[PDB]
């Protein structure tokens, strides 16, 4: 299903990688999904 | 070890 939890990617964000891991990058708010952004 | 992403609090 991969991040299932009923809620796809977040809405307003844009993932991206840091300097494996990844995130959705919450610049919307002020941080970033180290697991997942609704679960 | 594991940074976070950049784009921190201003």
């Amino acid at each position: 299903f991969e991040i299932p939890d009923d809620v796809p990617l977040p809405a307003g964000w844009e993932m991206a990688k840091t300097s494996g891991q990844r995130y959705f990058l919450n610049h919307i708010d002020q941080t970033t999904t180290w697991q997942d952004p609704r679960k | 070890g594991t940074p976070p992403p950049p784009y921190t609090v201003g």
